[PDB]
RNA sequence: AGCUUUACUGCAGGCUGUCGCUGAGGACUCUCACUCCGGGAGGAGGACACCGAUAGCCGGGC
RNA sequence: GACUCGUACGGUCACUGAAUCCUGCCCAGUGCAGGUAUCUGAACACCUCGUACAAGAGGACGAAGGACCUGUCAACGGCGG
RNA sequence: GAAACAUCUCAGUAUCGGGAGGAACAGAAAACGCAACGUGAUGUCGUUAGUAACCGCGAGUGAACGCGAUACAGCCCAAAC
């Protein structure tokens, strides 16, 4: 039979509708009374968050973080340029909101690393994303058979360096054939081009 | 170019900045939670830096000691009250709404509560002229019609200070001393005897602007120089 | 008054002292900020690849 | 100049003289799919355009002849080097 | 190279329409988001404005 | 965020440059500003055609702006054969 | 550089911000498409090839599948119950 959690599922195909939406009109009037990262001690999204690598355990936490919408603030040149490099308006960045969430999650709890992330929805002017962190150094989690490979020394400070899934994807290594010659095994060895 | 001097301006270098630390203080009027038994007697008025006007200290009954934006006429032992019930004889301060009509009042609030914004330069006044249970008309020293909430507090009379435009600097070190108690560069240079470099009008080989003072409302920062989207200029016609 | 040997005289003020950090006489007393190491700046060491060559 | 809108001479078809009809090349319209249409959206950005920042040429003081000959018999035209002319007006 | 402008080409910025935030009953009412005032109660405004996106006009300010 | 512990007797942007006697005529061009029946005026949505969809073509509506009208020279300037 | 120059080129180079390791990164197909009765995670080396593709179709720019090699290794959750 259905799990409770599809239910969940469901009801986030379309945040807009039903109750969910009525929902969401409540909670982001106190979100945006909140600062850039809330720790909560509950995922909004259960069913992604398990489905993401989430744990009812000790070492595992979740924290919800907003985000500005839009383009690149960037400043306007300020000495010569050729036209194709004077623009400012339309110029936008090359990580996704979503990893730029997970980013300041990340520093908040210098001790923890990122997992994985989510969207919870957005207004007019900023996203949500709730991130999913991992205490490498307590025991719980050293012990578990699932979540243990994130304590290996190489795993530091993993969402900096673009192993987040969100990073992986936006780094454009989603594909394994045609597409990825310039993105796998790394945008850097690839003299940046993809 | 170089940007020109109103772009300076915004920066909030010392050069521009008031001597806010040299100023005395934010006359806005006082809180009342209701009431009105809230009266104080003038100890004293002094000079106010920020406004080359008279300014009266107040001590008010539960122990407040405040300084008052000053209506003319006000001297030490007198008394002031400040609350919907407050008498309404010059110097006391009251919602529109329990103001006489065809009374001049000074420092006007905006929005109730907000301790005063309107009228509050030397000898200048509003004229409060229309009531209503939705809203107070009031002529501003402008002459222009505001239409107020009559919850909008107010203080009955003309600022003190009245005539002080009467007299003429007559030297450049008399507006000098004035000047230094503003947030404004001073003396000023025309553009017109500045290099094209610096200001739109500058540049030429005789001083006179080169192209039609009257700029546009849309001229962005930096070239929004000269006459501002005047509607007309000179004084003919 | 020329700007220069006659603007020389005034010299008697101190800025660039000896660094807690790092040695080098670069710590300016008015800014508390060593111009060479970053002490007073960064917790990191001032570097900078310009300092060398590029292909070194 | 003056010019016959029918006349007979060489129809390329059927490879024979018959009566054709001259009419003025009348200018097709454009469907915008073509693929200069493609790279003027696709290379077109920030700044300059190259190519695409350029703008319509001038006039030659005097064009050439631009028109159609229809075989009256086929139905098929065939095309010719035209000739410089100020004006060109068709008789009947 | 600095400077100018009705040189060429662009880039900021301003104005304006539109989409999102955004809700209830070619002109209108409302309150619940959102904005502002208020110590607070509450008041003003209100699906506009701000902000994000895009479109047209102006644009030697660069 | 400066102006601003400021509020039109303010402060911003410009021109002229103490006093005295004065400061004529011109709004066609350029600039600014107001108005505007009509004309023109982008994108979204909408309508027609096209495509089992899409590209695309056209229409309807039409904001600021422009045309047009008006105001304005102590606004750029002009005051001749 | 294009014998000027705007797209293009220099170049995702110089330089800047953040971060890991002894190596990093990648990685067990929603692949390939010598179209097949075929191959079978991923780097890398040789080649495919200055080929396909891009480009004021100018100057210039520029892969991949495959193949020969090196080394080889395959698994764990979410959910159902
Ligand atoms: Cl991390
Ligand atoms: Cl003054
Ligand atoms: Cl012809
Ligand atoms: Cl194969
Ligand atoms: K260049
Ligand atoms: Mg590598
Ligand atoms: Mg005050
Ligand atoms: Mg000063
Ligand atoms: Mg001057
Ligand atoms: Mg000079
Ligand atoms: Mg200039
Ligand atoms: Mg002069
Ligand atoms: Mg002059
Ligand atoms: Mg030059
Ligand atoms: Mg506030
Ligand atoms: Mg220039
Ligand atoms: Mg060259
Ligand atoms: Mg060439
Ligand atoms: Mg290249
Ligand atoms: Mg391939
Ligand atoms: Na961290
Ligand atoms: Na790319
Ligand atoms: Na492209
Ligand atoms: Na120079
Ligand atoms: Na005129
Ligand atoms: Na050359
Ligand atoms: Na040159
Ligand atoms: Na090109
Ligand atoms: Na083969
Ligand atoms: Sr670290
Ligand atoms: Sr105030
Ligand atoms: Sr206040
Ligand atoms: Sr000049
Ligand atoms: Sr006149
Ligand atoms: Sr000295
Ligand atoms: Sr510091
Ligand atoms: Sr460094
Ligand atoms: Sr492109
Ligand atoms: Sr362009
Ligand atoms: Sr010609
Ligand atoms: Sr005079
Ligand atoms: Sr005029
Ligand atoms: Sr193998």
């Amino acid at each position: 039979a259905r799990s409770a959690y599809s239910y969940i599922r469901d009801a986030w195909e379309n945040p807009g509708d039903g109750q969910l939406a009525e929902l969401q009109w409540q909670r982001q009037q106190e979100w945006r009374n909140e600062g850039a990262v809330e720790r909560i001690e509950r995922p909004t999204r259960l069913d992604k968050a398990r489905s993401q690598g989430y744990k009812a355990k000790q070492g595992v936490i979740v924290a919800r973080v907003s985000v500005r919408k839009g383009s690149a603030r960037k400043r306007r040149h300020k000495a010569g340029r050729r036209s194709k490099r004077q623009g400012v308006t339309r110029i936008t960045r090359r990580k996704d909101i979503q990893r730029v969430a997970e980013e300041r999650a990340s520093r908040t709890f210098p001790n923890l690393r990122v997992l994985n992330s989510y969207s919870v929805g957005q207004d007019g002017r900023q996203k949500w994303h709730e991130v999913i962190l991992i205490d490498p150094n307590h025991p719980a989690i050293q012990n578990d058979d699932d979540l243990s490979w994130i304590c290996a020394d190489d795993q530091a400070d993993r969402v900096f360096r673009g192993l987040t899934g969100a990073g992986r994807r936006n780094r454009g290594l989603s594909g394994k054939g045609k597409g990825s010659e310039k993105t796998r095994p790394s945008l850097r060895s690839n003299g940046g081009k993809g | 170019g170089r940007r020109i001097q109103g772009q300076r301006r915004g920066r909030g270098t010392s050069t521009f900045r008031a001597p806010s630390h040299r100023y005395k203080a934010d006359l806005e009027h006082r809180k009342v939670e209701d009431g009105d038994v809230i009266a104080g007697t003038v100890v004293d008025i002094e000079h106010d830096p920020a406004r080359s006007a008279p300014v009266a200290a107040v001590e008010f009954e539960d122990g407040d000691r405040r300084l008052i934006l000053a209506p003319e006429g006000v001297g030490v032992g007198d008394e002031l009250q400040v609350g919907v019930s407050a008498e309404i004889a010059p110097g006391n301060t009251l919602p529109l709404a329990e103001i006489p009509e065809g009374v001049p009042v000074c420092n006007v609030e905006s929005s109730p509560g907000d301790g005063g914004k309107f009228a509050r330069a030397s000898g200048v006044n509003a004229q409060l002229l229309t009531h209503d249970r939705n809203v107070a008309v009031v002529k501003l020293p402008s002459g222009e019609m505001k239409r107020l909430d009559p919850q909008c507090r107010a203080t009955i009379g003309v600022v003190a200070g009245g005539g002080r435009t009467d007299k003429p600097f007559v030297k450049a070190g008399n507006k000098h001393h004035k000047m230094k108690a503003r947030g404004t560069k001073w003396p000023n240079v025309r553009g017109v005897a500045m290099n094209a470099v610096d200001h739109p009008f500058g540049g030429g080989g005789r001083q006179h602007p080169g192209k039609p003072k009257s700029i546009s409302r849309n001229a962005p920062p930096g070239r929004k120089v000269g006459d501002i989207a005047s509607k007309r200029t000179g004084r003919g016609g | 008054t020329g700007a220069g040997t006659p603007s020389q005289g005034k010299k008697n003020t101190t800025t660039h002292t000896k660094c807690r950090r790092c040695g080098e006489k670069s710590y300016h007393t008015k800014k508390k900020v060593c111009s060479s190491c970053g002490f007073g700046k960064s917790a990191k060491r001032r570097d900078y690849e310009w300092q060398s060559k590029a292909g070194e | 100049m003056q010019m016959p809108r029918r006349f007979n001479t060489y129809c390329p078809h059927c490879n024979e003289h018959q009566e054709h009809e001259v009419e003025k090349v009348r200018s097709g319209r454009q469907t915008g799919m073509k693929w200069i249409d493609r790279q003027r959206e696709r290379n077109s950005g920030i700044g300059n355009d190259g190519k695409f920042s350029k703008v319509p040429g001038g006039d030659k003081p005097t064009k050439k002849t631009d028109l159609k000959y229809r075989c009256g018999e086929c139905g098929k035209a065939h095309l010719r080097e035209g000739w410089r002319a100020g004006r060109l007006e068709f008789q009947e």
